[PDB]
This record gives structure tokens, C-alpha cells and sequence, in this order.
């Protein structure tokens, strides 16, 4: 009616090509998927997962990790709710029973004076939080009532127990929902003592230290076996350089996870060729431990991409000896700057080795 | 009216949608319309400093500077040069940046930070553009001819003289093809040159010569140049420029080349020595070696 | 309006065209052109004013 | 598909060109799908009328 | 816009010639044509937009002038009057919109007619209808164009790594018997064998017309095929389309083809060629690369990318090309004459005919 369509021309165009616009828009978007991010969550689609039942546990497990003002409301509807429920009954009870009619004193009510719904609600509200004013009370020779209060007291001690358990086990545990453990944002592969040395920087932003930290790294890779077996992700687990060969680390100034490329270590072929971002080249470090004041095991998980690492680079020194204690500037934490080191390959180094 | 707000509402929005991509085609219009435009005229008195056509085919340079891809001009540098009417300055040198740098700076359609060009006596760069180039024939490289009244892609507009110009341009090339071509004067039905082969143009670019009495003559081959049509190609030039005309060529075939009476061998903007036979072919051990 | 717009804003565009320099022809691709040359300028000859 | 199965004699390629064959996707096929997105209008407005 | 297209096809040439300014006044005098037809168009969409907003209050002004004044049925009470017009909106929407309606019915009954018409045209045949390898065996030879009419071709006769290359002149039955071996034409009698050895299978083409899509160099000479490195390299050398994809603005990336960029007759064949070989298949067909292209040594080049591909892969080819450059040295000559078959004549059986050997050398 108000509109251009009316009539609808269908006419034959003849528009020659323009297809690339001014704004690079159309071919900006490049990043790959990762399995891990770098906040440490891990994102992979689980796609076509056998459909296990659900029960009513983990509806119960879920009003106990509920938020702090979400409990609030979940509680304050569930006390209220309750009282109101049980308020509605005691009213029918009394209508049922004549209490609510006008004014008869032959007649005993199953609830001494309840006139209205008003009464009622404050009955129910006096019976559930057993506050009990004792104006309205339940009679005796009416055994609905007596029934319905043993069954308010059963319900309103039911409830009332779930509310202390969650209560109780939100403080316990939703204080261990903090991750204070930060990584580099970007790796370097350095050159120390002579060997190339794969390095990121690990702090704690928490005065309380993890307790007995371990650290896991694992480069993942599509790696295709000679014999022909193929993986999408496989992992390799890499050692630690550490002073003992463990993975025992401690959490006090940050420090650098240097790991010695060898020729055990799968890196022992790492180029700066193939440090390009669509290079299936990722080191993952995971730093598991218990923090002391709660107890609860703990894990932080990052992901470093070929293009996150920055070869050749060495970790600006942190930890200054003041007179009285050691400073730490955690402004440069993560800051890698440049410093002059063979740029050749680490298989390619060995050769260095043979010829001296 | 509340029953109809809900319809007009949604037809409001729709409608606005269309016209905010139809305004975008006036949009599209208004950016080729913030297009630069070069130069309508010249600046000089149309009176008595030009002449009504340079029949002679004599250039002068002074230090003649062009100018393509402001970041970079490599091309025709400081080039100083006579023109000698009748004679055949041929142009051939590197492919990749001496090949058409001449032929680019020819026309004045192209950039130049410095130059001076005078056509006998006249003020080839004052002149307009237009101007300049209603009284320069050419030649193409490709063919290309218009759909349209054939006549009038070989005629000009004007259309001065009708059949003296249909009659020389005919013994000039393809006598019996366009005597007996049925478009005639009008040649309504070009249908885009079918039949019309690749050198016929040429012709039609060499009948400028006789419809403006044009002895300068812009000439470039290219594009299956056969021995056969070059050499009636030639012989029409050389009858008309033994009459009044002067040849310019520029060219990548030996053959055509060789066959010069002068040599602009130009490379990265630097002219070669020029001689009369082949620019002294035998002495030169650089022309000679690329010539085979 | 509409109709004497189109009228008017096609001859204005051609007389432009007319004046580009080598470059512009030799840089700009002639698909641009003709889409601006004949998709903008049948809106506005036709649907512009509806 | 019948493109596929189509012959390229000369009277199947001269009388029916390429173009006459896609303007017939573009154009006819357009006026079949816009007569379906009106078809249920046309056996409903007599109703409304 | 056709006219207006060529125009500025040829910039260059326009430009320099300084006609721009004439060849503008054509355009714009059929423009000044075409605006009495504009006018037409828009002065009666005028007419409609004016019905379609003047209808319904005409409507409104006889009925209230009607039922209060003439008929006199009753009063105009506000109930009654704006209840109506509520209906006098609602109702007008399908009484002005059926005109469109039957419109979209009448155009899809001619497009409907149109398309059945086309879905009942001629079809192409249906298929499956001591060589020791791939190998055309002909006998009978009974083939035509038309389904029906005059049938021409008659007697048609003629393994692997066979570089066979039938010589004959225009119109004697060459490109057409090539394309009756690939089964597009019309079969009358005989029976034609397809032998497959490594229904017939894949077969390289790159007919006389030379035929491209509209995408990139690559695109167009890989259709539809893994990229390999040595191979596409290989083809463009044997082609010499390096300068020419060097001079394209994007190198190997440009819109070559139709609806593309603008070529010349011999760079289309050889690239329609050259995809040909790219395609390495069990067989190859090849006609007349050279037939539109006047070059001296390309032919060299081509014979030199022919003979590597031939001793490596031994694909069987049939190079039906008028050159006489390699045309006795080591081929399997046949010809076919006036429309018809003659024989399959090697190069020592050709001196018994001896009708044209000399020709060529
Ligand atoms: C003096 C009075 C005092 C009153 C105070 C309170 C009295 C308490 C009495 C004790 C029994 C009360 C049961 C309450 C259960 C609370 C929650 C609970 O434990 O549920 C959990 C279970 C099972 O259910 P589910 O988890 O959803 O199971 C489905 C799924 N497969 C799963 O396992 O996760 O448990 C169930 O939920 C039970 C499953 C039974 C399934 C039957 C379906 C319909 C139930 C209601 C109708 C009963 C049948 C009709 C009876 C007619 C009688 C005339
Ligand atoms: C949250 C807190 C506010 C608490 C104050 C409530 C005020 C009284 C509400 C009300 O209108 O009650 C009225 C009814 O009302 C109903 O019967 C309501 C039933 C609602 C059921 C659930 C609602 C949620 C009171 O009516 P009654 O109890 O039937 O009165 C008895 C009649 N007599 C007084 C003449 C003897
Ligand atoms: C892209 C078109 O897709 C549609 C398709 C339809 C179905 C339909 O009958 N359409 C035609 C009607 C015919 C008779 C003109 C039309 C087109 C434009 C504007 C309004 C209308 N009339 C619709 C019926 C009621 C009055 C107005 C609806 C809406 C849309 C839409 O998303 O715009
Ligand atoms: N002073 C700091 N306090 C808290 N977190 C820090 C501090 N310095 C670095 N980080 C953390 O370390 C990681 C990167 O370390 P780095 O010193 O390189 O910081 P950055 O380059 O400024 O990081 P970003 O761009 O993520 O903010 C991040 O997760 C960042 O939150
Ligand atoms: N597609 C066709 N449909 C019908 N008749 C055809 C067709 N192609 C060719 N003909 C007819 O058959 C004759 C022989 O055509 P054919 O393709 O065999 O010639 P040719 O010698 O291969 O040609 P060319 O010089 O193009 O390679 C033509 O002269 C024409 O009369
Ligand atoms: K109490």
C-alpha cells in the first residue's frame, strides 16, 4: 500500500564487477580457533555428546554455587513463598471450618482467633519462623489443623536446613573462585648459557602462595606419525630445566619458565620461518597447586601461539635488592626487549657444537 | 488512526531503509563528480598566435621534462630533440622502462614537471589541450573502432569534403573494399567491425592526414603488424610524406625499426646516440647486439 | 522533481567525465564506473523519486 | 541440470543463446517465486473484499 | 549503456583524438530520445500514485454524501460513520492490490509457458546409449548435428601415446568429427567404442572458441584443481604467459575472462590451451591453439611443452592444428576431405596417396 513495491519491475541488470570495497573489512577477519585462551579458558565444542539424564541433584547442586545476591533472592522467594503457601491453607481450613464466619461463640476454631487472610498470613508467618505470639493458636478436636501444623514445622525445618547448608557451603567455597596468577602475555626463546631457552613469566598477585606448584607445558600440534597414524592435537609433554629436573616451582617474585630446547624436546626444529600466526606451533604451561589458606587445588592455564612468541628476546629484570627488602616493579613484568643472539635454527645450532 | 499507526509505522521504517540505500547511488555520483579536471584551455590569445593547421610536421624542444607517478618520473628526462619534416625518427629502446615513455609524454595528456614544446613557432603547451589535439594525427596500437555510422568513425564530425576524402583515403588502403563498402556515406552498420580486419583502422587513423591536412603523424605497431600490410602501410606514408607529411615512429619490430633514416633509442629516460644508418649500426656494439 | 533531477544530474556527470585526466582512466577500473554510470543512475532515474 | 543434459547444436546455441537461457533464470524464475509469495493473496483478498 | 560502454572502452584513443567532446553529444542526444519515454513512466506513475491516494476519499465523499442527503436512510451517528471507515481503509488495501495480483498470475503464466517450452528442447545423447590402452575404435561412422535433416557426416574411421593429428581444410569435417568423438552430437549409425584402460572418463579439451570463466589467472588454468607449484609454473612457461600476467595490474589475481578483463584472440587460446594441458588426464584434446594466433616461435614453445608432456605422461593427444612447422617429422597423420573420412595414413603411408604431401614441405 505505502509502499515502493506496488509493482514489482523484475528487470534484467547489466552491472559490471566491483567487488573490493575501500575498507578491508571483508578480509580482516583471520584469526584461527585455539583450544585454550589466553585467559585460560579453554573453549572446544563437544558437539554430538551422548545424552546423559539430568537430575534434580544438579538443579540442588546449582542453588548451592549460586552468586551471593541471586541466593539472597532465591531464599527470600523461598521463605516467602512458604509462609505464603502455608498462610493460603490456613485460611481455607478456618473457611472450611466456619472460624471465618461471623461472630458465633459456640463453635470452637481450629485456629483461635483468625478472622481474615490477614490473620492468616500472620499465623502461618508466626508458625514457620516459630515465633508464635500465641493471639492465634491452633485448638485441639480438629485434626486437619493439627496435621497442617506438623506439616508447616516439617517443611519449615526442611527448608530452613537447606538454607544453613548453602549458606555454609557458599563461604567455604565460593572464596575459592579467585584466579590471581598471571602469565606473559607474550613468550620469548632466548639464548643462555649458550643453549636457547623457551621462556615465559609466571606471578602471583595474592600474598598467600600456591602451596606445592606444579608446572605443565605441552606443545600441541596436528603431528602426523611416519607411520602414518594422524592426530589432530596431540600433546607433548616438556621438561622443566629445572635445578632438580622436577616440576616444583616456587611462587614468591615472579620468575621465567626457561625450558633448554634439546634435541629430546620436540622444539629442537623451532625457526622464526615458522613462527607466522597460522603456524600449528602452541606451547601450553598450566601451573597446578593448593593455595594454603583454603586448601583447594588450584590451575591456571595459558596458551602461547607462535606469533605470541617473540624469538630472541630476553625478560627485563625485575626484582630490585633495596636496602631493606626487594622491590618489585610488576609495571614491567611482562616487557621483553631485544638483545643481539644467533637467529639460526636450533637443530641448525648443533652444528655450531660440532665445528668448535 | 490507532488501527493504522501499527502499518504506517512498519511501512515508515521499510521505506526509510530503501531510501537509505537509494541515497547511496547519489552518493557514489557525488564522489565521481569531486573528480580533478586538468585544463579546459590555455592561456594565450587565440588571434594570431596559433595557425589553423601545422601542415609542415616541425617540433622544437627545450628541455623537455615528463612527469607520470609523481613518486617516480624516469621517463623522458631533460630530452632535447629536432624534428627533420618528411624523415622517419624512429623510437625503440628498453622494454621495461624505455619502451613507451616517449609515446606517453607525446600528447601533453600526461604530467610533467618541467618542458617546453613548440610546434612552429607556436605554443604547443600554452594551447589548449583540445586545441593541440584537434590538429595531431595519430596512430592506434590495438584495433578499436566505434559501432556506429562507419563513416563518421573514419570522417570527422565536421565532415569538410565527403568524397575527395573517401576516394584518397580508399587508394590509400583497401581501394576496392571501401569503394565497395555497402555502408556508403552513412555506415550506419558497423556491427562493431566484424569485418573490418585489424589494420583497416590504421587507415582511418591516416585519413586524418587527409581530412585535416596533418603532416605530423603519431604512428605505433603493434598487435600482428603483417610484412604485407607494413609495407602498404609504408607506402602510403612515404606517398604522403614525400607531398607535405612528416613521420614520427615508434615501434618494438626489428623490422620496422631497422628501416629508419634517425634513432631515438631511449632507456630509463637516457636517448642513445643517433646516426644516420641505424644510428650507426656497425660501430655501435649495443643496437646491433640486441638487433639479432 | 524526481524526473527533472535525473535529467539534470545525468548531463552534469557525463560533462564531468569528459574533462578526466590519462590517469584517472588508466587507475580506476571502468566496472567502477559503468556501476555508477548505470545501477546508481537507473535508481535515481526510476526509483529515487517513488 | 537441464543446462547440463542440454545439446550445443547450432540452432540449440543460435535461437536459444547463453544469455537468453540466463535471462530466463534471472527474469522468469523471479516472476514464478514473486506469483508464490502472492499466491495465498490471490484466493484471500475476494474473502477480505 | 551499450553504446555509452564502448565509448569508454576506448579511452585512450578517444581521448588523444580529442572527439571525446563530439562522441559526447551522441550519447546525450539518445539520452534526450530516451526522456520523452521517462517522461511516460513518470507522469503515469503519477496518475497511479494519484488513484491509489485520491480513490478512497472519493469513496468516503459519495457514500456520506449519499446516505445523509440522497437516500436519507438514516442519521450519521459516530458509531456507524467511522466503523465504516475503519472498513473503507481496511477493504481498499485488496481492492487497489488485485489489479497486481492478477498481473503476478498472467506473468507467471507466460514464464511458466516459457520455461516448459525450454525443458522440452533438443537433448544431447544419452550416455552409454591389439591397443592394449585407451582407445577410440570407429566403424561404422554415422554421425550429424541436427537431430533430423540432412545428415553430413558419414564413414567416419580412425590406443596411448599416440600424438595423432588430423590435416585437412576449413570446413572438412575437422572440428566437427573431434566433437562427435566427445559424444555432443547427434548418432544416426555405427557403433563408436570407448575403450578405458587408465561410457568414457575424463578428457582434457580446449576447442577453436576459446572458453574462460571470470576469476583468477590461477583459477582459470587450474578449473577446479589442486594448486601444485611445479606444475602451474611448468604450463604458464610452455604458454609464455609470464609477461602477460606480469602486466596485469594484480599479476595473477586479475579478473581474466568474460565479464573480466579485455584480451586479445591469441592470449585467449593459449590460456584455454594451456588449461588443457594442466588437467592431466588419461587423454588430451587440443584444436588448433594456433589457428588465431599469428606467432613464429610460440608454436616452438608449444611444441617443445607437448613433447615433455607426451614422453612423460604418454597421454594420448590429438593436436588437430593447420601448422606446418611440425607437421611430417613424427605424427600419425589422417585426413578428412570435403566431409568425409579418407584414411588413417602415417607418414610412409601418406607417399601412397601422394595427393598433398608436398604442401607442407
Ligand atoms: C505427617 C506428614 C508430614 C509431611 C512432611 C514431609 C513428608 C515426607 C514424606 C517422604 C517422601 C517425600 C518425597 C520427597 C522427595 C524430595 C526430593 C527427592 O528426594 O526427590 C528425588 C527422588 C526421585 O526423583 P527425581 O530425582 O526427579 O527422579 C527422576 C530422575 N530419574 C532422577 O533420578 O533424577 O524422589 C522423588 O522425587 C520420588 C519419586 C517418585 C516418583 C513418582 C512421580 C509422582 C510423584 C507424586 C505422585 C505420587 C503417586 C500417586 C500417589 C497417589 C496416592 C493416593
Ligand atoms: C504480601 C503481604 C501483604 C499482607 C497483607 C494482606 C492484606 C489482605 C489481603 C486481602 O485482600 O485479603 C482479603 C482476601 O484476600 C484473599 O483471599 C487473597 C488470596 C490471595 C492468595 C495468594 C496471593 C499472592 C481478606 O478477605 P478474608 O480473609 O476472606 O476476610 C474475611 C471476611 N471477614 C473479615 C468479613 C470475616
Ligand atoms: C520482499 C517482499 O516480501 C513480502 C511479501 C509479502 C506477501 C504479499 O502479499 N506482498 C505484496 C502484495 C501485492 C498484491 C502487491 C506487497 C508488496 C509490497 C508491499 C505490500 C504488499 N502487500 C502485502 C499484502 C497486504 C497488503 C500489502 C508481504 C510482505 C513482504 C515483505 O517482507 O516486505
Ligand atoms: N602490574 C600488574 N598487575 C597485575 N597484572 C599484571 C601486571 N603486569 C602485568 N600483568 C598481567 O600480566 C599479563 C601480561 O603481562 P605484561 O607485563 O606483558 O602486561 P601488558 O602487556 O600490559 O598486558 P595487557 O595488554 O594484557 O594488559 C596480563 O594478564 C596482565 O594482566
Ligand atoms: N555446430 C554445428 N552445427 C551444424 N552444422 C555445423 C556445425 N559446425 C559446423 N557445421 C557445418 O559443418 C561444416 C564443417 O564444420 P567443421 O567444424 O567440421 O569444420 P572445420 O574444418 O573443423 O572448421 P574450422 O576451420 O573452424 O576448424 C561447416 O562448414 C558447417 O556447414
Ligand atoms: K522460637
Amino acid at each position: 500500500m505505502l509502499s515502493r513495491k506496488g509493482i514489482i519491475p523484475e528487470e534484467y541488470v547489466l552491472t559490471r564487477l566491483a567487488e573490493d570495497p575501500t575498507e578491508p573489512r571483508y578480509r580482516t577477519r583471520e584469526r584461527r580457533a585455539r583450544f585454550v585462551s589466553k585467559k585460560g579458558n579453554c573453549n572446544v565444542a563437544h558437539k554430538n555428546i551422548r545424552e546423559q539424564g539430568r537430575f534434580l541433584q544438579d538443579v540442588f547442586t546449582t542453588l548451592v554455587d549460586l552468586k551471593w545476591p541471586h541466593t539472597l533472592l532465591i531464599f527470600t522467594m523461598s521463605f516467602l513463598c512458604s509462609w505464603l503457601l502455608f498462610a493460603m491453607v490456613w485460611w481455607l481450613i478456618a473457611f472450611a471450618h466456619g472460624d471465618l464466619a461471623p461472630g458465633e461463640g459456640t463453635n470452637v476454631p481450629c485456629v483461635t482467633s483468625i478472622h481474615s487472610f490477614s490473620s492468616a498470613f500472620l499465623f502461618s508467618i508466626e508458625v514457620q519462623v516459630t515465633i508464635g505470639f500465641g493471639g492465634r493458636m491452633v485448638t485441639e478436636e480438629c485434626p486437619l489443623a493439627i496435621l497442617i501444623l506438623i506439616v508447616q514445622n516439617i517443611v519449615g525445618l526442611m527448608i530452613n536446613a537447606i538454607m544453613l547448608g548453602c549458606i555454609f557451603m557458599k563461604t567455604a567455597q565460593a572464596h575459592r573462585r579467585a584466579e590471581t596468577l598471571i602469565f606473559s602475555k607474550h613468550a620469548v626463546i632466548t639464548l643462555r648459557h649458550g643453549r636457547l631457552c623457551f621462556m615465559l613469566r609466571v606471578g602471583d598477585l595474592r600474598k598467600s602462595m600456591i602451596i606445592s606448584a606444579t608446572i605443565h607445558m605441552q606443545v600441541v600440534r596436528k603431528t602426523t606419525s611416519p607411520e602414518g597414524e594422524v592426530v589432530p592435537l596431540h600433546q607433548v609433554d616438556i621438561p622443566m630445566e629445572n635445578g632438580v629436573g622436577g616440576n616444583s616451582i616456587f611462587l614468591v617474585a615472579p620468575l621465567i619458565i626457561y625450558h633448554v630446547i634439546d634435541s629430546n624436546s620436540p622444539l629442537y626444529d623451532l625457526a622464526p620461518s615458522d613462527l607466522h600466526h597460522h603456524q600449528d606451533l602452541e606451547i601450553i604451561v598450566i601451573l597446578e597447586g593448593v593455595v594454603e589458606t583454603t586448601g583447594i587445588t588450584t590451575q591456571a592455564r595459558t596458551s602461547y601461539l607462535a606469533d605470541e612468541i617473540l624469538w630472541g628476546q630476553r625478560f627485563v629484570p625485575i626484582v630490585a635488592e633495596e636496602d631493606g627488602r626487594y622491590s618489585v616493579d610488576y609495571s614491567k613484568f611482562g616487557n621483553t626487549v631485544k638483545v643481539p643472539t644467533p637467529l639460526c635454527t636450533a637443530r641448525q645450532l648443533d652444528e655450531d657444537r660440532s665445528l668448535l | 488512526y490507532a488501527l493504522m499507526v501499527s502499518n504506517y509505522l512498519n511501512w515508515m521504517v521499510r521505506n526509510l531503509a530503501d531510501m537509505e540505500i537509494q541515497l547511496g547511488a547519489v552518493k557514489r555520483i557525488h564522489a565521481l563528480l569531486k573528480t580533478e579536471a586538468e585544463s579546459y584551455e590555455g592561456l594565450l590569445a587565440p588571434s594570431l598566435i596559433p595557425k589553423n593547421w601545422p601542415d609542415q610536421g616541425k617540433i622544437q624542444i627545450q628541455n623537455l621534462s615528463v612527469r607520470y607517478d609523481s613518486s617516480l618520473k624516469p621517463v623522458l628526462k631533460h630530452v632535447n630533440t629536432l624534428i627533420s619534416p618528411g624523415q622517419k625518427i624512429g623510437i625503440c629502446g628498453r622494454t621495461g622502462s624505455g619502451k613507451s615513455s616517449f609515446s606517453l609524454a607525446f600528447f601533453r595528456m600526461v604530467d610533467m614537471f618541467e618542458g617546453r614544446i613548440i610546434i612552429d613557432g607556436i605554443d604547443i603547451a600554452k594551447l589548449p589541450l583540445h586545441t593541440l589535439r584537434s590538429r595531431l594525427s595519430i596512430i592506434l596500437q590495438d584495433p578499436v573502432l566505434f559501432s556506429g555510422t562507419i563513416r563518421f568513425n573514419l570522417d570527422p564530425e565536421k565532415k569538410c569534403s565527403d568524397s575527395t576524402l573517401w576516394e584518397a583515403l580508399e587508394i590509400a588502403q583497401l581501394k576496392l573494399v571501401v569503394k565497395a563498402l555497402p555502408g556508403g556515406l552513412d555506415a550506419i552498420i558497423t556491427e562493431g567491425g566484424e569485418n573490418f580486419s585489424q589494420g583497416q583502422r590504421q587507415l582511418f587513423c591516416l585519413a586524418r592526414a587527409f581530412v585535416r591536412k596533418t603532416s605530423i603523424f603519431i604512428m605505433d605497431e603493434a598487435t600482428a603488424s603483417i610484412d604485407m600490410a607494413t609495407e602498404n602501410i609504408l607506402q602510403k606514408v612515404v606517398m604522403t610524406a614525400f607531398a607535405d607529411r612528416t613521420v614520427v615512429t615508434i615501434a618494438h619490430r626489428v623490422h620496422t625499426i631497422l628501416s629508419a633514416d634517425l634513432v631515438m633509442v631511449l632507456k630509463r629516460g637516457a636517448i642513445l646516440e643517433f646516426d644516420k644508418p641505424e644510428t650507426l649500426l656497425s660501430q655501435k656494439d649495443s643496437v646491433f647486439a640486441s638487433f639479432v | 522533481t524526481g524526473l527533472k533531477v535525473a535529467k539534470r544530474l545525468h548531463r552534469s556527470l557525463l560533462n564531468r567525465i569528459i574533462l578526466a585526466p590519462m590517469r584517472f582512466f588508466e587507475t580506476t577500473p571502468l566496472g567502477s564506473i559503468l556501476n555508477r554510470f548505470s545501477s546508481d543512475c537507473n535508481t535515481i532515474d526510476q526509483h529515487i523519486p517513488s | 541440470n537441464k543446462i547440463m543434459h542440454m545439446s550445443t547444436s547450432n540452432l540449440s546455441m543460435g535461437e536459444m543463446t547463453a544469455g537468453q537461457i540466463c535471462n530466463l533464470v534471472a527474469i522468469d524464475t523471479n516472476q514464478l517465486m514473486w506469483f508464490f509469495f502472492l499466491c495465498p493473496n490471490l484466493w484471500t483478498m475476494p474473502v477480505q473484499i | 549503456l551499450k553504446q555509452t560502454n564502448e565509448m569508454l572502452r576506448g579511452m585512450k584513443l578517444l581521448k588523444l583524438y580529442a572527439w571525446e567532446s563530439i562522441f559526447c553529444s551522441r550519447v546525450e542526444v539518445t539520452r534526450r530520445k530516451e526522456m520523452t519515454s521517462l517522461r511516460a513512466f513518470a507522469v503515469y506513475t503519477s496518475i497511479s500514485i494519484f488513484m491509489n491516494t485520491a480513490i478512497p476519499i472519493a469513496a468516503v465523499l459519495i457514500t456520506f454524501v449519499g446516505h445523509v442527503s440522497f437516500f436519507k436512510e438514516s442519521d450519521l451517528s459516530p458509531s456507524v460513520a467511522f466503523a465504516s471507515l475503519s472498513l473503507f481503509h481496511i477493504l481498499v488495501t485488496p481492492l487497489f492490490l488485485l489489479s497486481s495480483v492478477v498481473r503476478s498470475t498472467v506473468k507467471a503464466l507466460v514464464s511458466v509457458q516459457k520455461l516448459s517450452e525450454f525443458l522440452s528442447s533438443a537433448e544431447i545423447r544419452e550416455e552409454q546409449c591389439d591397443a592394449d590402452n585407451f582407445c577410440v575404435q570407429i566403424i561404422g561412422g554415422f554421425f550429424t548435428w541436427t537431430p533430423d535433416g540432412i545428415p553430413t557426416l558419414s564413414n567416419i574411421t580412425i590406443p596411448r601415446g599416440q600424438l595423432t593429428m588430423i590435416v585437412g581444410q576449413v570446413g572438412c569435417g575437422k572440428s566437427s568429427l573431434l566433437l562427435a568423438t566427445l559424444g555432443e552430437m547427434q548418432k544416426v549409425s555405427g557403433a563408436v567404442f570407448w575403450n578405458s584402460n587408465l561410457s568414457r572418463g575424463p578428457v582434457a579439451y580446449a576447442s577453436q572458441k576459446p572458453w574462460l570463466l571470470n576469476a583468477t589467472v590461477e583459477e582459470n588454468i587450474t578449473f577446479e584443481s589442486p594448486f601444485n607449484k611445479q606444475r602451474y609454473k611448468m604450463v604458464i612457461e610452455a604458454c609464455s604467459l609470464q609477461p602477460d600476467i606480469d602486466i596485469l595490474p594484480h599479476g595473477d589475481q586479475t579478473q581474466i575472462g568474460e565479464r573480466g578483463i579485455n584480451l586479445s584472440g591469441g592470449q585467449r587460446q593459449r590460456i584455454s590451451v594451456a588449461r588443457a594441458l594442466y588437467q592431466q588426464t588419461n587423454v588430451v584434446f587440443l584444436d588448433d591453439p594456433f589457428s588465431a594466433l599469428d606467432v613464429h616461435l610460440s608454436d616452438h614453445l608449444m611444441q617443445a611443452g607437448i613433447l615433455e608432456l607426451l614422453r612423460d605422461d604418454k597421454r594420448t593427444v590429438v593436436l588437430v592444428t593447420h601448422k606446418l612447422q611440425y607437421l611430417p617429422h613424427a605424427d600419425w597423420i589422417i585426413a578428412m576431405k570435403d566431409g568425409t573420412i579418407q584414411r588413417e595414413g602415417t607418414l610412409k603411408d601418406f607417399q601412397r596417396s601422394e595427393c598433398q604431401l608436398f604442401e607442407h614441405w
